[PDB]
């Protein structure tokens, strides 16, 4: 309708440069796997 | 009775592993054969039984606790 | 009928109802002026583990000195 | 669906466990006279705590 | 709707429903209540 | 634009995908939690110092893949994408109180978050059992983070639940019966009903040690008469319940994908389906003390609840045989699916057996707490979970994006998943069986042996973890749409298109007269 | 379920470079971490 | 206590665990029994190529697929009640002695009589002496004497804990405010360990139990040599 | 005229996001005044949850007494979901009922061994707590004399019904705060004391939500929004009302009628 | 206090296409662009307190 | 004395339409299961639709668990493929 439909589009992050796309990809899964790290390297400081 | 005795025997009362309520009965009653032969002035030792099956139930800890309650006079049962 | 009958139950016997209620209590409470009990430290009333997040951290939201006493006594 | 449609098989089955647990009460109630026949006297094996069940 | 008139249990009567549960478990409590306490003042009594 | 269709959403397919984006997050959250407790328990030792760290992952570990990972797929995400497309529905009836418990999950998981940064650290497990998280062992601001973010967990759940049931007994056309629904809809209905009757009892005892906690009062703390064996009956009354929340959308997603790939047209024994389904779903609150037979309950009250689980094993095995008499008969298309599919089948069966190994009584004394539960809820979640998700993550992917994965790829995938999977928790049921308990960090010589295998199919999961966001990576950029999707004329779901369009059923479907 | 020809066909190079892109990604967190695990152990 | 490239379970110290392998024996085999028919059924059913695609009808083995589940499921589980009924028989407590879980340790009492209390730690890396065993030697062991059943009064005084003797066989939650009560027989003299196995803080690994077997004379002996 | 379906249609809206937010800042202010003893974030929390809920259920009215996309089947589907949330609340009363049933039926040994622990003084449930149940009662039957009088279209009896049933329902309010400054004890004094000030003090929680929505829906028909048969707002208030009616008979029968 | 329903809803159901969130005017505008400007302030201020506790001193 | 408004002319919009079309006794808008259970060749049984595509749901075995889901274009009448009972397409742009 108003709202421009159809395959890929339709997901919260642009898909059409897919060099750029696995940057995002990279960065977002990387941080989410990174992030446990941080917490126990600040408890390893913090302790 | 005068019974000679090592252990303390398993309660027919309370077949079920909970001891708590056993070694609170004990120490109740306890203070209630130390109160009615008080009263009555009979040989009030005769509960010597109870006062060693209750010290073996229920830790030291517990006891001396509610031990010091009992004689600084706070203590919260039905005593 | 219903909304009638309804109405009719409402004034004839609810409000009667909490009229005599009410009044039971405020007879009561003029004639009740509780012996404030004697202060007993008992070690399983008044636990504080941790302050209150207001005031001194041993007031509670509802506290009433006349009838609250402290883990120490009453205030007065 | 078979445990709804053959329930009850189980009621008549259910009494019979249920008459011989009465059953085993009454001997339990009417033992007044466990080995005190004087028919019976015999001291107790010891294995064993009552002559009978 | 299959009947030509409204029957007057066609609906169940909620509050007859709730009071007779709630009725049902306040005795129930009660009951178990009292044959606790009797069961303690028997043996406060006779010394069991 | 952004903001008012993404931020600001209304719509389930929207929020479905958000859903897997969230859960994708905190999976592999989770998997770099496990890898750290995996490592630590990889070398004999202490890998990072003191245990109490250990704790607060462990810790974390159970609270994100439990609460933050599996439910937000299967009960969210695929929920909210499948649902309306399998009954017909437009939309879902409450779309905005979805969305609110949708955008307040991820606060749980700052809160979450953030008792990981509290110096304190949420050392105490899955369970909150106190005084461990009272005011002397855990006085601090971690613990009480982790309560409020299961307060919020529980309200978006509660929330959802509702969602999911007034769409279901609502947005239905009229004149079909509620017995002729698909079954995933009987999963997400009865697991919601289990929802809404569970996630109070959580509520009431989070809420109860948190007014132990900050209110100073005494209902655990048995100086003043409180009473951990009631926070234990409150957290395990709510957590077998949430144990068949966790488990029985996989049940769902199976049946469809066996249906589906299978050549059949219907399941077998659909009546047979729906009544163990409600079977389970009913007799699962009264089975919630199994997990309970070592804290000093009556032995009336033990062979009560072993003799519930015996029969809660029973319309299981029904389930599991009418599977197999479902798949029996009819030519399988070696689509991935059917290979997480077939794992998912041989590891359930087993991880339930071992379950009632668990649920005999005096077993279960011996045995309390010790990885054999561990290989338990592994075989079971770790891959009966994880294997049911891949499945329906592999099956309706162009559904959801509009493109197909690689299939040599994603069998490669499901193979290393096995393997990692297998030789880390058959490891398991070893260690379980000679008998070490739970939550240490360091082990002796006996247990080192299967501490390393199983941590190096921990890395192998790994890997697995990295091919299936490389293979993602490659579906997006390949970009390969579908020509024609085979049993559309029994699947809802997949003839809208790959993907169905943004405003689907706008003409609700002709229901026959009949 | 079946697909027409890829939109866009990756190249043994693309493919190698995405591949080893998040492997190495992915698992550098890891690396630069549990490299220095001993260093930040240190309360200095 | 438990040797490298362990499969199975510890040998009994107890006669209840002596029956309680053989019916853990009996579980196994029905669990290897359930999964090679679920196997030989998959793989006969992968290696088939045979179409049946119709409906099927249903209302022909709903019987017997619920009545052989129903009879196998009670004939494990009447085991399971036996073992579970005779866990608490009438006891002949030649000994009682009391546990008493402590922050990050645990305290013993024998309190019959002469009344005595000590507390068991956990003996550091460092100091051990060599041959003994990491993650299991304690400072201060726990003595009893052989083939009697004595009585075990376990409780906590901070953390919840879990005494657990798998040589022994069995495993008792440490409650602050409750104690439960364990029977314990043993068959044979000689160390036999433990651990805990609940969640307790910063040292939870490192609270493990040692009881060694030895006669009554030996256990008087000690009692009246210690002093 | 597109929507061809006769369910609802929605326009995307920021305020489920704004009030998941409202809730996240209600949290951290809490665990900031719980343990950093700071007021402005638990401020700010109230703040935005309340005025966020506010906007929410205005946006409702807007959309269904106004726009009309409240088909039948729409509130048929409401009504599930209040019956939903209304036995959801059951079983939270029912655990905090149980968690009392396994305090007291069997009391621990600290407490005496007897309900209530000694050395407390209890009130007595023979006056004022006769009073309360007196007046949520006479509410709750004045509220279906209102549910009956819609059904009848009689616009100044339906307001006298609505007046006199807020009037009793803030009476039981400030009573009940009345006898909290009149009680021998307080949440932080002992098991007993603990369960019944919680367990009360949340159902007066709960009350004090209803007579609120007792409120609103006042104002909503004295601005003429409710009609005879599309009164599904007065529904839930009357559900609800009842609710706490039978939740407080609950806890009512369980804390004074047993063990005092 | 009369009728007021009938008259307002001829300014609700217009379909001039701006959203159903906006109909008042100015008022609601205004309010929601206050909400808007204290539902992501007080996150951000959120946040911080938490990286303040996270942080010691 | 009126007190109450009356729904009648307090409901406004698709409420409006939807009571106006009960009381006419006409319902255009999917509230009810469909009518003329007829399909033979001579008659389909008949969808209405405003577009030009319309999905159906066959349930053509009495008390089945399967249903079966085919799309339909105006034209001929659409048939079910595993019962062949016929639907038919009318548009009514409304
Ligand atoms: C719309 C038009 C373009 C607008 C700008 C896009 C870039 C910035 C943005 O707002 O970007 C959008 C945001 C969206 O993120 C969120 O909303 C946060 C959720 C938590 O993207 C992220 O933050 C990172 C996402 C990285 C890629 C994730 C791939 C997931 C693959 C696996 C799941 C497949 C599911 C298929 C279905
Ligand atoms: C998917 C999640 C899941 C599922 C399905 C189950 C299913 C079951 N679980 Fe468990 N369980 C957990 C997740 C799960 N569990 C978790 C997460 C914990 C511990 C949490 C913690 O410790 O913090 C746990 C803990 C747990 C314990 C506690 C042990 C302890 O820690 O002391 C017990 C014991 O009774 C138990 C039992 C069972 C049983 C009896 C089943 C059954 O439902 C399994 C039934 C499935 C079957 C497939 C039945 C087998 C039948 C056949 C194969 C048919 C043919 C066979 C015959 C006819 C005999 N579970
Ligand atoms: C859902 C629940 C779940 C899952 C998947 C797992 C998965 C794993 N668990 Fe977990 N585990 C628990 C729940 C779970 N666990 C619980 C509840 C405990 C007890 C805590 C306590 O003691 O209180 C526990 C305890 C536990 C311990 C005991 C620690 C201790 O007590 O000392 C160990 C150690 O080996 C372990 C290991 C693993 C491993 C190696 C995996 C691997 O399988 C990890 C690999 C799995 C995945 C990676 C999931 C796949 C998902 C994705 C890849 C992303 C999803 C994205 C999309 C679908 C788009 N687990
Ligand atoms: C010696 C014998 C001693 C006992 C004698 C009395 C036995 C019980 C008699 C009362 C009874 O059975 O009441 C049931 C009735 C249920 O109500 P219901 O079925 O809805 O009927 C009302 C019609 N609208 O209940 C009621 O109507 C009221 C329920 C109790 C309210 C208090
Ligand atoms: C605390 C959070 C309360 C959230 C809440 O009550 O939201 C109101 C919710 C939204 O309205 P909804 O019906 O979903 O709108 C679409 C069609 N009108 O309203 C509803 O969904 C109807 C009532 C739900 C009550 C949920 C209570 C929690
Ligand atoms: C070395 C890593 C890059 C390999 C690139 C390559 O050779 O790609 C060719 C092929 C692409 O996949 P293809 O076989 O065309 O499609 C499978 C259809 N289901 O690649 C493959 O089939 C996968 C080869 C993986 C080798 C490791
Ligand atoms: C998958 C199979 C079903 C699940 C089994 C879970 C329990 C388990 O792994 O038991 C191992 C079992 C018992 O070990 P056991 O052989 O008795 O060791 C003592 C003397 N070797 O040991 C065996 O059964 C033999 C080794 C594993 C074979 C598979
Ligand atoms: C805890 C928070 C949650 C408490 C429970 C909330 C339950 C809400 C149920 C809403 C049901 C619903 O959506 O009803 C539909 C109705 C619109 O339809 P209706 O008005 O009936 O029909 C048109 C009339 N011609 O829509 C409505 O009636 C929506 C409005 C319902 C709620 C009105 C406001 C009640 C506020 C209560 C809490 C107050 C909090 C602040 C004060 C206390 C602070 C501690
Ligand atoms: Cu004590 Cu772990
Ligand atoms: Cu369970
Ligand atoms: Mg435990
Ligand atoms: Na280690
Ligand atoms: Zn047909």
């Amino acid at each position: 309708s108003h709202y421009e439909e159809g395959p890929g589009k339709n997901l919260p992050f642009s898909v059409e440069n897919k060099w750029r796309l696995l940057a995002m990809m990279t960065v977002y899964f990387g941080s989410g796997f990174a992030a446990p790290f941080f917490i126990v390297r600040h408890q390893l400081l913090k302790k | 009775k005068i019974k000679n005795y090592k252990t303390a025997p398993f309660d027919s009362r309370f077949p079920n592993q909970n001891q708590t309520k056993n070694c609170w009965q004990n120490y109740l009653d306890f203070h209630r054969c130390e109160k009615a032969m008080t009263a009555k002035g009979g040989d009030v030792s005769v509960c010597e039984w109870y006062r060693r099956v209750y010290k073996s139930l229920c830790p030291v800890s517990w006891v001396s606790a509610w031990d010091d309650r009992i004689a600084e006079g706070t203590f919260p049962g039905k005593i | 009928g219903s909304a009638r009958m309804w109405k009719a139950l409402t004034y004839f016997v609810a409000l009667p109802g909490v009229g005599v209620s009410m009044l039971n209590v405020f007879l009561k409470s003029r004639h009740e002026e509780h012996e404030r009990p004697p202060f007993v430290a008992y070690p399983h009333l008044r636990i504080r583990t941790k302050p209150f997040p207001w005031g001194d951290g041993n007031h509670t939201l509802f506290h009433n000195p006349h009838v609250n006493p402290l883990p120490t006594g009453y205030e007065d | 669906q078979l445990l709804r449609e053959h329930w009850v098989h189980i009621l008549v089955p259910a009494g019979f466990v249920f008459g011989c647990y009465l059953d085993r009460k009454d001997d339990e109630k009417l033992t007044a006279f466990r080995n005190k026949s004087m028919l019976f006297q015999r001291e107790l094996r010891p294995n064993e705590e009552v002559t009978w069940k | 709707k299959f009947y030509v008139r409204e029957p007057v249990n066609a609906k169940p009567n909620w509050l007859a429903v709730g009071l007779s549960v709630g009725a049902s478990v306040f005795m129930w409590i009660y009951l178990i209540q009292t044959h606790n306490e009797d069961v303690l003042e028997y043996k406060r009594r006779n010394g069991l | 634009m952004f903001i008012n269709r993404w931020l600001f959403s209304t719509n389930h397919k929207d929020i479905g995908t958000l859903y897997l984006l969230f859960g994708a997050w905190a999976g592999m959250v989770g998997t770099a939690l496990s890898i750290l407790i995996r490592a630590e328990l990889g070398q004999p030792g202490a890998l990072l110092g003191d245990d109490q760290i250990y704790n607060v992952i462990v810790t974390a570990h159970a609270f994100v893949m439990i609460f933050f990972m599996v439910m937000p797929m299967m009960i969210g995400g695929f929920g909210n994408w499948l649902v309306p497309l399998m009954i017909g529905a437009p939309d879902m009836a409450f779309p905005r109180m979805n969305n609110m418990s949708f955008w307040l999950l991820p606060p749980s998981f700052l809160l979450l978050l953030a008792s990981s940064m509290v110096e304190a650290g949420a050392g105490t497990g899955w369970t909150v059992y106190p005084p461990l998280a009272g005011n002397l062992a855990h006085a601090g601001a971690s613990v009480d983070l982790t309560i409020f973010s299961l307060h919020l967990a529980g309200v978006s759940s509660i929330l959802g639940a509702i969602n999911f049931i007034t769409t279901i007994i609502n947005m239905k056309p009229p004149a079909m019966t509620q017995y002729q629904t698909p079954l995933f809809v009987w999963s997400v209905l009865i697991t919601a009903v289990l929802l809404l009757l569970s996630l109070p009892v959580l509520a009431a005892g989070i809420t109860m040690l948190l007014t132990d906690r900050n209110l100073n009062t005494t209902f655990f703390d048995p100086a003043g008469g409180g009473d951990p064996i009631l926070y234990q009956h409150l957290f395990w009354f709510f957590g077998h319940p949430e144990v068949y929340i966790l488990i029985l959308p996989g049940f769902g997603i199976i049946s469809h994908v066996v249906t589906y790939y299978s050549g059949k047209k219907e399941p077998f024994g659909y009546m047979g389906m729906v009544w163990a389904m409600m079977s389970i779903g009913f007799l699962g609150f009264i089975v919630w003390a199994h997990h309970m037979f070592t804290v000093g309950l009556d032995v009336d009250t033990r062979a009560y609840f072993t003799s519930a689980t015996m029969i809660i094993a029973i319309p299981t095995g029904v389930k599991v045989f009418s599977w197999l008499a479902t798949l029996h008969g009819g030519n399988i298309k070696w689509s991935p699916a059917m290979l997480w599919a077939l794992g998912f089948i041989f590891l359930f069966t087993v991880g339930g057996l071992t379950g009632i190994v668990l649920s005999n009584s005096s077993l279960d004394i011996v045995l309390h707490d010790t990885y054999y539960v561990v290989a338990h809820f592994h075989y079971v979640l770790s891959m009966g979970a994880v294997f049911a998700i891949m499945a329906g993550f592999v099956h309706w992917f162009p559904l959801f994006s509009g493109f197909t994965l690689d299939d040599t790829w994603a069998k490669a995938h499901f193979a290393i998943m096995f393997v990692g999977v297998n030789m880390t928790f058959f490891p398991q049921h070893f260690l379980g069986l000679s008998g070490m308990p739970r939550r240490y960090s360091d082990y002796p010589d006996a247990y080192t042996t299967w501490n390393t295998v199983s941590s190096m199919g921990s890395f192998i999961s790994l890997t697995a973890v990295l091919i299936m966001i490389f293979m993602i990576w490659e579906a997006f950029a390949s970009k390969r749409e579908v020509m024609s999707v085979s049993y559309a004329s029994t699947n809802l779901e997949w003839l809208h298109g790959c993907p169905p369009p943004y405003h689907t059923f706008e003409e609700p479907t002709y229901v026959k007269v009949k | 379920v079946h697909s027409k020809p890829a939109r866009e066909q990756l190249g043994v190079l693309d493919i190698t470079i995405g591949l080893t892109s998040c492997f190495v990604c992915c698992l550098l967190p890891a690396g630069w971490v549990l490299s220095h695990l001993e260093s930040y152990k240190k309360r200095e | 206590m438990a040797y490298p490239f362990q499969l199975g379970l510890q040998d009994a110290t107890s006669p209840i665990m002596e029956e309680l392998m053989n019916f853990h024996d009996h579980t196994l085999m029905i669990v290897f029994l359930i999964s090679s028919l679920v196997l030989y059924i998959i793989s006969l059913m992968l290696t088939t190529k045979l179409t049946h695609t119709s409906t099927m009808d249903a209302q022909e083995v709903e019987t017997i697929w619920t009545i052989l589940p129903a009879v196998i499921l009670i004939m494990i589980a009447l085991p399971s009640l036996r073992i579970l009924y005779m866990m608490d028989e009438i006891n002949n407590p030649v000994l009682t002695v009391k546990t008493m879980g402590h922050q990050w340790y645990w305290s013993y009492e024998y309190t019959d009589y002469e009344d005595l209390c000590f507390d068991s730690y956990m003996i550091p890396t460092n100091d051990l002496k060599p041959g003994e065993l990491r993650l299991l030697e304690v400072d201060n062991r726990v003595v009893l004497p052989m083939e009697l059943p004595i009585r075990m009064l376990i409780s906590s005084e901070d953390v919840l804990h879990s005494w657990a003797v798998p040589s022994l066989g069995l495993k008792t939650d440490a409650i602050p405010g409750r104690l439960n009560q364990a029977t314990v027989t043993s068959n044979r003299p000689g160390l036999f360990y433990g651990q805990c196995s609940e969640i307790c803080g910063s040292n939870h690994s490192f609270m493990p139990i040692v009881l060694e077997m030895v006669p009554l004379k030996y256990f008087e002996n000690w009692s009246a040599s210690m002093i | 005229t597109h929507q061809t379906h006769a369910y609802h249609m929605v326009n995307p809206s920021p305020w489920p996001l704004t009030g998941a937010f409202s809730a996240l800042l209600l949290t951290s202010g809490l665990v900031m005044w719980f343990h950093y003893n700071s007021i402005t974030l638990l401020t700010l929390g109230l703040l935005t949850n309340i005025l966020t809920m506010y906007q929410w259920w205005r946006d409702v009215i807007r959309e269904g007494t106004y726009q009309g996309h409240h088909t039948p089947i729409v509130q048929k589907g409401l009504r599930y979901g209040m019956i939903l949330f209304i036995v959801s609340e059951v079983f939270f009363f029912a655990g905090f009922f149980w968690a009392f049933y396994h305090s007291s039926l069997v009391p621990t040994h600290d407490l005496g061994g007897c309900w209530p622990p000694t050395g407390i003084s209890p009130l007595n449930p023979l006056e004022v707590p006769l009073l309360n149940t007196s007046v949520l009662l006479a509410s709750g039957v004045s509220i279906t004399w209102a549910h009956h009088s819609l059904m009848e279209g009689k616009r100044n009896h339906m307001n006298q019904a609505l007046l006199i049933t807020i009037m009793l329902g803030l009476y039981f309010t400030i009573l009940q705060a009345s006898e909290y400054f009149e009680t021998s004890f307080s949440i932080s004094d002992g098991i007993y004391g603990s369960t019944f000030f919680m367990a009360t003090g949340f159902h007066g929680l709960h009350v004090i939500i209803g007579s609120t929505f007792l409120i609103v829906c006042l104002l909503r028909q004295l601005k003429f929004h409710f009609t005879s048969k599309h009164h599904f707002g007065f529904e839930a208030a009357a559900w609800y009302w009842h609710f706490v009616d039978v939740v407080w008979l609950f806890l009512y029968v369980s804390i004074y009628w047993w063990g005092s | 206090f009369e009728n007021k329903v009938p008259e307002k809803q001829k300014l609700f159901q217009e379909d001039n296409g701006m959203p159903v969130h906006l109909k008042g005017g100015a008022s609601d505008a205004l309010l929601y662009r206050a909400t808007m400007a204290l539902t992501l302030g007080g996150t951000a201020y959120a946040i911080y307190l938490l990286a303040m506790a996270a942080f010691p001193k | 004395g009126g007190g109450v408004p009356t729904d009648e002319e307090q409901a406004t919009g698709l409420e409006r339409e939807i009571m106006i079309a009960a009381q006419k006794g006409l319902d255009p808008y999917n509230m009810l299961p469909p009518k003329a259970a007829s399909g033979t060749k001579e008659d389909p049984n008949l969808v209405p639709s405003i577009s030009n595509k319309r999905i159906v749901g066959c349930i053509c075995e009495e008390d089945n668990c399967t249903v079966i889901w085919f799309w339909l274009h105006k034209g001929e009448s659409q048939r079910c493929p595993n019962c062949g009972t016929h639907y038919k397409l009318v548009p009514h742009q409304m």
